[PDB]
């Protein structure tokens, strides 16, 4: 006897690691770690240079955390892991996937303490979340210098000494590696699942995907029992409209609605930044060196990739190439290139080499689009740069962005133009700003905006929507309200809160299978009897028709004396009582009295006049 | 104490689940109690566990259940936690968390009798839920909980419960008893046949498991259970299209239960599709079906089906062949194992063009030794093969010309197998006239050399090999014979014809020992000569270079020692020190460094040699105390080295207790019979007394052992050659190179670095990766690691320096292999 209740170990708002549980289904909503934490130490780079080597000492006699404008770690960047202790892994059966972003913690819970069980994903983030962590091991593997940071991590009484933006998270396990075991050892897991699909897991409750439009597979999966409503959201946009646009013609009576994915930056317009970076590219591709812009791999970049490419109709003459540095690259090239069945009805999915996706990228391959997917050996051909590089890359610490901006950290000449706005300004550019570039953050995310999520709520008509974070509070830095509107109340939960809100106390299951019986007539309740013997076998009663009611209702005494008069009996003597009524019947000295809500009868030693009225007065009133 | 602090932070808040939480989340994820307080701690934690919030009442449950697992699972803890569980059935994961609780403490620690195991299987048995509660739990709790050596009445009434997600906990349990003995029941198979439809997932892939260990645990008590089970675990792997877990663990239960005793009748039908009781395939349609994960078990249980039984080889061979063109990486190479695995009693007519074309489709360079170990092994029907495999090797040589020895060793057990079948292709060989006797082939040519040496090994056996010879192949075998003697054998051509370093060592040892009692430059020059007589000895002989190189380095040591001790400094006046005036001021360093390489380079030494090696260090430590003493002009640095000095004498003779009173008259002895009254005075009679104490102290004898080397060699991979200048840039990476093998190291995996020397003053020393280590030749390595090469342009192609190097505890380098240079790569 228990009921649904998310037990959350994480206080990201971009991501998220809820666990919505129940009465028997025991479902866990996507998993993830934090991503944008691993940057406070050194980053990872081949062929140290001396300018990243010679630093400022340690404070008080350390030797191991590095200063040089601010606090660093120079060892393993000491990937984060959410706590997960309070919930054990043995008693856990799917792990739930998002928009091939929640797996970079996937096989850290897979084969290292339980979850025995199976897993439902669809293709498309399952291998652009497989390319991603390839990627993230092979940048991590280059140089696999030793652990050196397992000291500061415990006796925390002195840990919040050193300056802030460094004591403000804990250390409770951290696991730095993969070793290239877990992550190829837990990907034979994955089944096949479409959108809208009958899997019927546990024989009880059903989930069933959504596809929301924001990129390349952002399915929001609704598990929902019989009777009930759970409904996840990972990521939705109403704005491009390419990746099959998310459909709001299933949750209408939702029940929780768990909104997870936002946007954090209203003020900035999409437009409006795609052509002030185009400007600025421009501007920069016009007179100085080349260009580098640090993005992800594939995915978000794609939207960039069209309009830089139907950019060149414009001030920007030709000889601007550009080069795409990643060791998944071309897996990822051909992945966008065999994945077409994703995307809109008839805007995008044409078939007629009019993706608009995918196929614009290899049309224009052609004139001037080289790959080179290494950077082991590949330039020696031509070597001037008058291009523009896009390294992938987890962050800024892991990827070879830092080795070419150690190459050619000159200012006035190269662009430190970003994409993705799940960092910071003082630390992610920490060890980088003894410089003098622009660095412009053009932050290009659209997820679920305020004034979006605002219509959704009105067109949906929610009750009882649970917030992910504390940021009912308006944001830092800003003055607005930045807030979402509810009606009962507003919820709340933090790194360990097991806020129970829900009660399915099992509405309606029944089973019915081969139900046939009577039916007895009433004002508007025709009751009838039932069958024993329900036989279940799998979350299912069927309780079918094959091998004590109780009684209710008053007994009219004038009908009582009618039918014993046309039944055969006589001699019937009957009074009345301040509210009951007394009837004497002289066989066997029969007493009975009738009152509101009461009877009692009495006779002498005789047991077929005793069924025989048993009989008569029983079939007067309505079985229950 | 540590009960006190969580008492306190659970009572200074007291919040609702916030306080108590955090408690329980800074108590479980910080260190382990490891002592004796543990009991307090967990009845402190069980005395506020009866309260509200069922969450943190599961949460301190589990924390301590995490703690008692640190030997803390004493009578009184699973007592006290018997006595909660008993009422705490509230919540359903309050039950399942006890359980837990009861199981760490009761089936970790105690795993005995006397209601150590059968009171809480009984408790867990009494303990049953209504819907889901503890069934999955209290199953595995009687798993690890065996009784005794006789319980199976209530799995067997339960492996028909409601919850198919329950079926597989008993199913587990079950194996859990299974691996224990317990004497399995063989009516369970029956029940068993119940399990084999149930339209469900991870049922099935247990079931055929089940069905496995019942049909080998014995087939009696029933036809009679042989070829019978194999014909449902056919039927039930021919459905692997509709799962890709299920199938796989399948056909690796089949592998064991080919075991049996594979009647014929059962066994050469299922190879077909239409069968000849066995009505399923899984065989021949079980291969093209889905992912290759299920291949790989297929075709284990193939091999291993093949191994034992002698038969049914004939007609899997060539299912085995014609499964090559796969065009994945993974089933070629498991494909050559399978081969490899089962080349006995098999032939080869035609399926050999199937199998020897995996080394012209791309390069396999791991793959290609396995091709050439398999096509050696094999034996060959007719000529035609062998003439197919000679050309294809001399293709692959001609093509890749960097795995001869691979070739060769190939050829030579090709040679050695059946020598027959080459007898009618001699004269078509090499090229050879009746009536000519011209066209002389090239002598160095590694494509004739090859032929030549698997013509000699065919030569063993053969009547009359040298009667289809030529003029020149006899004193081409004369050449080959006298120069290599483990690819060319002996023959009886008619042309041709037909301890003493142990006992040396030990009298140069005991000379080294014994002679001491002479003038100073009567022993400096006796060590020198010994020194130079065991470095010749090293370097003439092989096996016992090893001992021989650590006495010739412990003797230089004892050489510079005794040079050191003999310095004109002391002759002279002392508070001058003008310069150039001590040898030992740079003589201590490198004394310090033949210590750590004595200590660190070689494999197998003794405690002994430690504490020797140990007791030099300090010695060496403290002639230069004497030497930077004797300099020093101020007196307050003597107070700081000094104390340090005594510092690490006292932490040798803490570490150091056994074997003191074995060694006479030394120096350490002498130290610390003195050290008492030594400090009581100052410093600087503290090092005039070290002095004078420390010139005729002793000479320790160092016992002798089976000690190696650990040196690397100079591989073709990146190694001296010519220019070579690579096309590369200044901005990027230059290029990428492949590093040399390893040979005697002691666990090569993080102790050795890989150390660049640019010629700028800057050197680069990249980490090792624990990836790449191989292991194949237990005493010999191989390290293939890529480093990453990166500068400005240089405008010239001078040089690079590429060298591997050690790690210590703290920091250290060792050089082991010969300095070898790079190429040039001019950026």
């Amino acid at each position: 006897c228990l009921s649904g209740h998310p037990t959350l170990p994480c206080n990201v708002l971009k991501f998220k690691s809820t666990t919505i549980m129940l009465d028997c289904g025991l479902d866990m909503t996507s998993t993830l770690n934090f991503l944008p934490l691993p940057l406070v130490q050194s980053p990872r780079l081949s062929n140290l240079p001396g300018w990243s080597l010679k630093d400022g000492n340690a404070f008080l006699d350390k030797e191991l955390k590095e200063c040089s404008g601010h606090v660093f770690v120079d060892s393993v960047p000491e990937f984060c892991l959410p706590e997960t202790e309070l919930i054990d892994l043995s008693t856990v059966d799917v792990i739930l996937i998002s928009n091939y972003h929640c797996m970079m913690a996937l096989p850290y819970i897979t084969e290292h303490t339980g979850f025995t069980g199976t897993v439902y994903a669809t293709e498309p983030t399952v291998q652009i979340g497989r390319l991603l962590m390839e990627e993230l091991v092979n940048f991590i593997e280059r140089v696999p210098k030793a652990q050196s940071a397992s000291l500061w991590k415990n006796k925390d009484i002195q840990r919040l000494l050193p300056s802030p933006l460094k004591d403000a998270v804990e250390v409770s396990t951290w696991r730095r590696c993969y070793t290239m075991q877990e992550v190829n050892s837990a990907l034979s897991k994955i089944q096949l699942v479409g959108y809208s699909q009958k899997i019927e897991l546990f024989g009880a409750v059903q989930v069933t995907p959504l596809s929301s439009g924001y990129a390349l597979g952002s399915s929001n999966w609704i598990i929902q029992s019989h009777y009930e409503k759970v409904s996840y959201v990972s990521g939705s946009s109403l704005l491009t409209t390419h990746p099959q646009p998310m459909d709001q013609a299933s949750l209408k009576n939702s029940d929780v609605l768990v909104l997870t994915g936002l946007t954090q930056i209203p003020t900035a317009n999409p437009d409006g930044m795609v052509g002030e970076f185009c400007s600025n590219l421009a501007l920069t591709v016009r007179n100085g060196g080349n260009v580098l812009v640090p993005c992800y791999p594939s995915g978000v970049i794609y939207d960039l990739l069209e309009c830089l490419y139907q950019y060149i109709d414009s001030a920007g003459l030709s000889s601007v190439p550009l080069y795409f540095i990643s060791p998944v690259a071309n897996s990822s090239l051909e992945f966008s290139q065999i994945f077409a069945e994703w995307l809109c009805h008839n805007k995008q999915s044409k078939v007629y080499l009019p993706e608009p996706p995918f196929p614009h990228a290899e049309l224009i391959q052609t004139n001037k689009l080289k790959h080179y997917p290494s950077i082991h050996g590949d330039f020696s051909n031509d070597f001037r740069q008058p291009c523009v590089v896009f390294t992938g890359h987890p962050s800024l610490r892991f990827g070879d962005v830092v080795h070419f901006m150690e190459l050619w950290g000159k200012s006035s000449l190269n662009t430190v133009i970003f994409t993705e706005p799940d960092f910071s300004y003082l630390e992610a550019l920490a060890p980088y700003q003894p410089l003098a570039m622009k660095c412009i953050y053009c932050p290009i995310d659209t997820r679920l905006n305020f004034i979006q999520v605002s219509k959704l709520l009105k067109e949906v008509q929610p009750l009882h929507v649970v917030c992910p974070e504390q940021y009912t509070q308006p944001p830092p830095a800003q003055s607005h309200r930045m807030d979402l509107m509810i009606d009962c109340q507003p919820p709340a939960m933090s790194y360990r809160r097991a806020e129970v809100l829900a009660l399915p106390f099992k509405r309606r299951y029944e089973k019915i299978e081969i139900m046939p019986e009577l039916a007895d007539s009433l004002v508007p309740m025709e009751i009838k009897p039932g069958i024993s013997l329900a036989t279940v076998s799998a979350v299912l009663h069927t309780k079918d028709n094959k091998h004590k009611p109780l009684l209710s209702g008053s007994i009219p005494v004038e009908q009582f004396v009618q039918t014993l008069e046309k039944h055969g009996f006589s001699d019937i003597k009957v009074e009345d009582t301040a509210k009951g009524h007394i009837v004497l019947l002289q066989e066997a000295e029969t007493l009975i009295q009738i009152e509101e809500d009461s009877t009692h009868i009495i006779c002498d030693n005789d047991e077929m006049l005793r069924v025989r009225l048993r009989d008569l007065v029983l079939k007067f009133l309505q079985k229950f | 104490p540590s009960k006190s602090a969580a008492l306190h932070i659970d009572l200074c808040k007291a919040t609702s689940p916030a306080d108590a939480l955090q408690y329980l989340l800074q108590f479980a994820r910080k260190p382990v109690e490891a002592e004796s307080v543990e009991g307090v701690v967990r009845i402190l934690l069980e005395h506020y566990y009866k309260e509200n919030d069922p969450s943190v009442r599961l949460k301190i449950a589990s924390l301590l259940g995490l703690l008692s697992k640190t030997a803390g699972f004493s009578p009184d803890c699973i007592m006290d936690d018997a006595i909660n569980i008993l009422q705490n059935e509230k919540s359903h994961q309050v039950l399942a968390q006890l359980l837990d609780t009861l199981l760490a403490i009761g089936t970790k620690l105690p795993e005995n009798q006397a209601i150590q195991m059968r009171l809480v299987d009984v408790a867990c048995k009494h303990l049953t839920d209504t819907s889901h509660g503890v069934r999955n739990k209290c199953l595995q709790l009687l798993g690890n909980l065996g009784s005794l050596e006789k319980v199976q009445k209530i799995i067997g009434d339960y492996f028909s419960d409601q919850d198919p997600r329950v079926r597989t906990a008993a199913i587990k349990a079950m194996l859990q008893l299974h691996e224990r003995g317990l004497k399995l029941h063989q009516t369970i198979y029956n029940q068993a046949c119940k399990l084999l439809s149930d339209d469900y997932e991870q049922v099935r892939s247990a079931a055929v498991q089940l069905i496995w260990v019942v049909s080998q645990l014995y087939p009696e008590s029933i036809m009679v259970s042989d070829g019978s089970w194999v014909v449902r675990v056919q039927a039930a792997k021919l459905l692997g299209s509709m799962e890709q877990v299920s199938s796989h663990f399948l056909e690796q239960t089949l592998d064991k239960k080919l075991m049996s005793d594979l009647r014929r009748k059962r066994t050469a039908h299922e190879r077909a599709k239409e069968l000849y009781s066995g009505a399923c395939g899984a065989f021949v349609h079980g291969l093209e079906d889905e992912m290759y994960e299920v291949r790989i078990a297929a075709v284990e249980a193939l091999c291993m089906l093949a191994q034992s039984s002698p038969s049914f080889a004939e007609k899997c061979l060539d299912f085995l062949v014609d499964m090559f063109n796969d065009e994945i990486e993974e089933v070629r190479l498991q494909s050559i194992h399978t081969m490899r695995k089962i080349s006995n009693n098999i032939t080869l007519r035609e399926d050999q063009l199937d199998t020897v074309l995996a080394v012209l489709e791309d390069s396999s360079r791991d793959i290609r030794e396995a091709l050439h170990e398999l096509l050696c092994c094999t034996n060959v029907s007719t000529k035609e093969g062998i003439h197919l495999a000679l050309v294809e090797l001399l293709k692959n040589l001609t093509k890749y010309p960097t795995d001869r020895d691979s070739i060769w060793k190939c050829l030579k057990f090709l040679g050695s197998r059946h020598p027959t079948l080459v007898l009618p292709l001699v004269p078509e060989l090499l090229s050879t006239h009746p009536f000519f006797d011209t066209a002389e082939p090239d002598m160095d040519d590694p494509a004739y050399i090859a032929v030549l040496v698997l013509i000699f090994n065919a030569a063993k056996t053969c009547p009359t090999m040298p009667a289809l010879f030529s003029d020149h192949t006899f004193r081409h075998y004369a050449y080959l014979r006298d120069s290599l003697s483990h690819l060319v054998p002996a023959l009886r051509l008619p042309g041709r014809k037909l301890d003493p370093s142990q006992q040396f060592l030990q009298q140069s040892l005991e000379r080294v020992y014994s002679l001491q009692h002479l003038d100073p430059q009567g022993a400096q020059e006796l060590l020198e000569f010994t020194i130079r007589d065991l470095q010749r000895l090293g370097e003439l002989q092989s096996e016992l270079a090893g001992v021989a190189d650590f006495s010739a380095t412990y003797l230089r040591c004892q050489l510079l020692l005794i040079k050191a001790l003999q310095e004109k400094l002391w002759n002279v006046a002392a508070p001058l020190y003008l310069k150039q005036s001590d040898l030992a001021s740079a003589a201590a360093k490198q004394i310090m460094e033949e210590t750590y390489k004595m200590e660190f380079m070689y494999s197998g030494v003794e405690n002994k040699q430690v504490v020797i090696i140990h007791h030099m260090r300090l010695q060496a430590k403290a002639l230069q105390l004497i030497v930077t003493a004797r300099t020093t002009r101020g007196l307050d640095p003597l107070f700081g080295m000094c104390e340090k000095f005594l510092q690490e004498v006292d932490f040798f003779q803490r570490y150091f207790i056994a074997d003191l009173p074995h060694l006479q008259d030394s120096f350490v002895d002498k130290l610390l019979d003195l050290m008492p009254r030594l400090m009581t005075s100052k410093p600087a009679e503290v090092v005039k007394i070290l002095q004078t104490m420390l010139r005729q102290s002793a000479f320790l004898h160092l016992p002798l052992p089976e000690q190696i080397h650990k040196a690397s060699a100079t591989i073709i991979e990146p190694a001296g050659e010519s220019d070579n200048p690579l096309r590369f840039t200044s901005g990027l990476v230059v290029a990428l190179d492949v590093d040399a093998t390893l040979e005697h190291v002691q666990d090569p995996q993080n102790t050795v670095k890989v150390q660049v020397l640019y010629p700028d003053g800057q050197a680069q020393m990249i980490h090792p990766k624990p990836a790449d280590f191989r292991n194949p030749g237990p005493g010999r390595h191989r390290l293939i690691t890529q480093v990453y090469l990166s500068h400005t342009a240089w405008t010239e192609a001078c040089q690079v320096e590429v060298r591997l190097l050690l790690a210590y505890n703290s920091s250290a380098r060792i050089p082991k292999c010969p300095w070898m240079e790079g190429g040039e790569m001019s950026p």
